[PDB]
């Protein structure tokens, strides 16, 4: 958000300084001749003497530095100090990090590492999970279900969003890790000529993450609409269910795409601006977290209620099966404590910390704990799969 | 050919023990869930007991329920029913019966005349 | 939707980090 | 009373009957057969799937062609396939939904059902108009229908599970003989090649040979422990394989009156859905209730390969006229034909 | 092959006509639910609907109601049809011939461990429970006579009587119920339910009854299907 | 009562006692010559190359 102001604030600095150092007059006494090594322009000094100029205003950080200067002496011989190889010493020391900002930025760093590592881990191990499901419930005798057809399209959308969460980090990385050799290699690096990739990349990034949360309001959906009826249902409503999971983002994601291009067009779509400007791409998510968790407290009321009906042989026993299964649906209505009120609006420092790492941690983890328990734990598909593999035994 | 024939029984008195046995001859005896059933005169048959494959689980019929025993010799493939503390209301016709499938845990003996596999009986009474 | 917002705020610290670089090659070069 | 006697003497002409039955035997086909190599592994496979029925499959048939198969389902659906292409050529709506047997005329122009309704349907198939209409509805039954049967396009013979047998004409529309004999219901009956004479076992132990010609009974073989599931000559017609709830198949020869052999294995032990001789006699498949049929052969009694696929128990098991194929439904809606 | 391109091709119309009828016609198979009924004999189980089929339909939900009256006693066989019905209604007769109880009791024990009419859930109806609220205050074929567990029978302390309800005619009528649940519940209970119920002198609550049990059968297999219960 | 029954089941039984029961090893020699006899028309046995096969 920043390079591109530096980067116009330095090239503005640097012509307003042709400009008015070129109408400087030769004096003739004994002065250092015009020197200026790209950082800043000032008025010829005699030599012996030194300057104090006042430090660059195309710092980022110059709006907290008005009151500091920098020294820069030339010597008898009307030229500068020479360092290793002729290197100059500017004293801008005074202009730059100040004592506190190094450090915090280095835990800052710390954190951001940690988290990516964690979450990377996390969908490289949902991703590994999700291909073996998909593989089983496509290569089997169990995909001709109507519940199968859903979970795999759930399975798809979490790898399409892990797949692309890590693209586009690979990315970013890759875009801010070459060196800048010069002010044309900077030009580039800034230019829209690497941008069409990484816009390209948020944008799938985002259409994964929001698809993911419609399959689960979808999945949510299915099973709240498969309970309510008496009978089972006449028609599976399949062209429905694709619809609202790969297809609904789709109006919420293009609208969003198309404004950032109009409006607010940063050298990459990653970073979010317009705090107000945001909710057209969060307002999925926050539709698809309510309507899937009012159905799971109507879902473990039901659950409740077929519980204590029959079944009383083991007393006291219903806690624990109330329990394992009250678990095995959370894979959709989870990350509501810190969803429902705290946002990235009003939400910083260790709150937000601990928000992030939160829901990242359950998002990263849910492909492959939703993969387990309904492609490796199902009884159905072991008991299918070691039928299976007893048949092929013989041969 | 499945045959199951019944030896013991006859007449007694109120409060007699007799020890009725069931021979079978065309059938593994000790694969089969073997029940006794009794037709009184002039009413349809009822079930009267049973006993598993092994012999451990055991069902009595509540009218004659801790006076009959009932019990099964794979070995000499027989059943052997103990009679026991006679009643008058107990004279009626005893047919040994056997499941009709093998290793199965239901069956459906206690029909009408129309039942293969159930022994010819044996009228026992029991009066003054 | 936790994700969109962590990489935004790590675009923004990649984006700072490389000011200073760029303040820093700067400095010398 | 004067029927004790009838057991006493009918006990002892029982005895006499074992008896010379008992002097007839004196070899077995297990060392007969040794000298002749054994049938080796037999690895069919699947050539095709026929999935178009709702409800679980419980009777079919083949034509005589060997190219068209009609099968009944507990949808009230009977389809006629076809098997190369695995086309649908008919499906028959039904008035009860509770099929329990069909059959294929073998002029190919009639189709018959039947099932817990008591009643034999017969449907036309080369109707003028050109739609498969209902032509005949015997119901002379008691119990339910278990297996029907065709001769001709005139005359088709019908077990039923009230015991009794008949032969109804369909120009008319009645009983013309009734095989009486049975004590439990008749499960299955098979026709002889010249149809002549056909068998039919029953839920007594029992398998009774009848003439259709005159309408008595000739033979009864008994030997299984519980009641018979199916059976059907072998192709020759002088014997035929029955198999029983006992996980046992069993051979026996009319002009013997005796069982040959006995295809018993101690992993099996759940009973026979259905069986079938081989084009050449061989081989004879047997559906079983633990989901798949096994393969057996008639002479060695060994496992010649087993034929899985199914997820339910197989209730269905047709072998072609000419043999090429081998057709096998089940509890699962699914036909495989096996090559 | 000229002939075979535009005669295969024929043939594969029909192929695809008829798949569209299958394909309409199983909707109506799927939501129709199915209904065996049967009893052990004077039960009155003509009293439920009101001799193969009785189609009624509540809440726009229909149900085929198969009786099987036309048949003879041996079941074994002709039984294992009735396997994917979605329940199978037991009318029991709480009323010469015998012991009717231990009769009903063994057939729905045989039916309850068939090995085929296992995922199948069981409806039961106690009918003609008005009909021994008489024979309990008289004394002709007394309860403890036929079952000697019952002289030390204890009334259920959730078992809620009917409004002006002699507890003798309650207390035989629970211990009946039990004698029925602990058949049932004596084999493995995860995969089908036992119903129980009382037979009224109205119809209109005997059909709700069993709309209510189908609704509860098919929750029950929609949750064991995503594994919940 | 079952007087009738029993004389018709004696009356039936009378039959299957009389015929010509042949010996058990030629009952299975020609059987045996049978099965072998059409051994080469048997498809199942001897698989048969895929282009004679209809169906693959
Ligand atoms: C911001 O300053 C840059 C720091 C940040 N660091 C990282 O992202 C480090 C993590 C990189 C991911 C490494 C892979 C995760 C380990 C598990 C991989 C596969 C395991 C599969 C087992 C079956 C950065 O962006 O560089």
């Amino acid at each position: 958000q920043v390079m591109d102001f530096l980067f116009e604030k330095w090239k503005l600095y640097g012509d307003q300084c042709h400009h008015n150092l070129s109408l400087l007059p030769p004096p003739t006494e004994l002065v250092c001749n015009r020197t200026f090594d790209k950082y800043s322009c000032w008025p010829d000094t005699p030599a012996n003497t030194t300057a104090n100029i006042s430090c660059p205003w195309y710092l980022p950080w110059h709006h907290k530095v008005q009151h500091r200067f920098v020294f820069k002496r030339c010597g008898p011989d009307g030229q500068w100090v020479r360092g290793p190889r002729g290197q100059p010493w500017r004293d801008a020391s005074q202009c730059q990090m100040d004592g506190e900002e190094i450090e915090v930025q280095k835990e800052v760093a710390k954190m951001y590492s940690s988290f990516q590592v964690m979450y990377t881990v996390g969908y490289s191990l949902s991703l590994g999970a999700l291909l073996l499901a998909l593989a089983i419930l496509g290569g089997l005798s169990k995909l001709h279900c109507t519940r199968n057809a859903i979970h795999a399209n759930l399975f798809a959308s979490f790898v399409l969003k892990a797949s692309s969460v890590l693209v586009i980090d690979g990315l970013l990385r890759t875009r801010y890790s070459q060196k800048i050799g010069d002010d044309l290699s900077v030009s580039t690096w800034l230019s829209d000529g690497a941008v069409a990739g990484c816009r390209v990349a948020a944008v799938f990034m985002q259409y994964g993450i929001v698809a993911n949360y419609c399959w689960l309001l979808v999945e949510g959906l299915y099973l709240h609409n498969l309970l309510g009826l008496a009978t089972l249902p006449e028609r599976s409503f399949f062209s429905l269910y694709l619809g609202i999971g790969w297809g609904a983002p789709m109006l919420f994601v293009v609208p969003w795409a198309v404004v950032k291009c109009l409006f607010e067009n940063v050298q990459c779509w990653t970073s979010n601006d317009n705090m107000g400007f945001w909710w057209i791409l969060r307002f999925p998510v926050f539709l698809a977290i309510l309507i899937n968790f009012f159905i799971f407290v109507r879902i473990v009321q039901l659950l409740v209620a077929k519980l204590r009906a029959r079944q009383m042989h083991h007393t006291d026993y219903k806690f624990r099966l109330a329990k394992s299964t009250l678990t095995l649906i959370p894979l959709l209505g989870v990350h509501e404590v810190v969803f429902a009120f705290v946002t990235d609006e009003h939400a910083q420092g260790t709150l937000r910390s601990a928000k992030l790492f939160f829901d990242l941690f359950l998002s990263s983890f849910q492909g492959l704990l939703v993969a387990v328990l309904y492609c490796f734990l199902n009884k159905e598909v072991q008991s299918e799969l070691r039928r299976r593999w007893h048949r092929w035994r013989l041969g | 050919q499945v045959q199951l024939q019944e030896s013991g029984g006859g007449l007694v008195q109120p409060g007699g023990s007799l020890r009725l046995s069931c021979a079978a001859s065309g059938f593994t005896f000790s694969n089969y869930k073997m029940n006794w059933v009794r037709q009184a005169p002039g009413k349809g048959l009822e079930w009267v007991s049973d006993i598993s494959q092994s012999g451990a689980s055991i069902s009595y019929t509540g009218s004659v329920k801790g006076r009959f025993t009932i019990s099964r010799d794979n070995a000499k493939n027989t059943l052997y029913l103990q009679m026991n503390s006679l009643k008058p209301e107990d004279t009626a016709v005893y047919y040994c019966a056997r499941c009709p499938a093998p290793f199965t845990r239901d069956c459906f003996d206690v029909t009408s005349t129309t039942y293969a596999y159930r022994g010819q009986g044996t009228q026992v009474t029991v009066s003054s | 939707h936790s994700q969109g917002t962590f990489t935004s705020d790590k675009s923004e610290y990649l984006d700072s980090e490389r000011a200073r670089d760029f303040v820093a090659w700067l400095e010398a070069g | 009373s004067e029927l004790d006697q009838l057991r006493q003497e009918a006990e002892q002409l029982k005895n006499q009957i074992r008896d010379a039955r008992k002097a007839c035997a004196d070899a077995t086909l297990s060392q007969i057969t040794n000298n002749i190599d054994p049938v080796g592994r037999i690895q069919m496979r699947t050539r095709r799937t026929l999935r178009g029925h709702l409800a679980k499959i419980y009777a079919m048939h083949w034509g005589t062609d060997s190219r068209l198969l009609v099968s009944a389902s507990q949808d009230g659906k009977l389809i006629i396939w076809d098997s190369y292409t695995t086309n649908k050529v008919h499906a028959i709506p039904l008035r009860s939904s509770w099929v329990m047997t069909c059959a294929y005329a073998p002029s190919g122009n009639y189709v018959a059902c039947g099932g817990l309704d008591n009643i034999c349907s017969i449907y036309n198939l080369k109707t003028r108009e050109g739609n498969v209409r209902v032509s005949r509805e015997l119901a002379g039954h008691t119990g339910y229908l278990s297996c029907c049967r065709f001769l001709d396009d005139n005359q088709i013979v019908t077990s039923s599970g009230d015991t009794t047998c008949a032969l109804w004409d369909i120009e008319t529309g009645q009983q013309t003989t009734t095989f009486t004999g049975h004590t439990g219901d008749v499960m299955s009956l098979s026709l002889a090649p010249d149809t002549r004479l056909f068998v039919s076992g029953a839920c007594d132990a029992s398998a009774k040979l009848w003439d259709v010609r005159e309408g008595m009974c000739r033979q009864t073989f008994t030997g299984h422990e519980s009641d018979i599931n199916a059976i059907c000559f072998f192709p020759n017609g002088n014997a035929f394989a029955t198999g029983s709830d006992d996980a046992t198949c069993r051979l026996f020869d009319l002009r013997a009156d005796q069982e040959l052999m006995t295809y018993s294995h101690d992993n099996i032990i759940c009973g026979i859905t259905s069986v079938s001789f081989s084009k050449s006699g061989r081989l004879l498949l047997a559906g079983y209730d633990d989901f798949n049929c096994n393969v057996w052969d008639a002479l060695k009694a060994d496992r010649a390969g087993v034929l899985a696929g199914h997820d339910n128990r197989v209730s269905c098991l047709g072998v072609t006229d000419d043999g090429m194929a081998v057709a096998t439904g089940s509890w699962d809606s699914f036909l495989k034909i096996w090559n | 092959t000229e002939d075979q391109r535009n005669e295969e091709k024929a043939q594969r119309e029909a192929n695809k006509k008829i798949e569209k009828q299958l394909q309409k016609d199983k909707q109506v198979y799927r939501a129709t639910h199915r209904l065996l009924l049967l009893g052990a004999g004077e039960s009155g189980k003509n009293t439920i609907v009101k001799i193969f089929e009785t189609k009624f339909q509540v809440d726009k939900v229909n149900f085929h109601m198969f009786d099987v009256g036309a048949q003879r006693d041996e079941r074994r066989k002709w039984i294992q049809c009735f396997n994917d019905v979605t329940a199978i209604i037991f009318v029991v007769a709480s009323s010469n011939q015998t012991n009717r109880l231990q009769a009903a009791l063994k057939l729905f024990d045989s039916i309850w461990n068939n090995k085929w009419l296992r995922d199948t859930s069981v409806i039961l109806f106690l009918n003609k429970q008005d009909l021994l609220a008489e024979k309990v205050l008289a004394g002709k074929s007394k309860i403890e006579d036929y079952f000697p567990e019952f002289a030390r029978y204890t009334t259920p302390e959730d078992a809620t009587p009917e409004p002006g309800e002699d507890p003798r005619v309650t207390r035989a009528k629970y211990f009946i119920r039990d004698e029925f649940l602990r058949i049932s519940t004596a084999s493995g209970d995860g995969r089908h339910y036992c119903y129980p119920h009382f037979t009224c002198a109205v119809d209109t609550e005997n059909i709700r009854r069993v709309f209510n049990d189908c609704r509860d059968i098919i929750q029950r297999m929609h949750l064991r299907q995503y594994e919940l219960l | 009562a079952s007087i009738a029954q029993a004389r018709k089941l004696v009356e039936q039984l009378k039959m299957e006692a009389n015929i010509d029961r042949i010996k058990v090893s030629k009952a299975a020699a020609d059987l045996m010559a049978y099965c072998e006899a059409h051994a080469k028309e048997d498809p199942l046995l001897t698989p048969v190359p895929a282009s004679e096969n209809p169906f693959r």
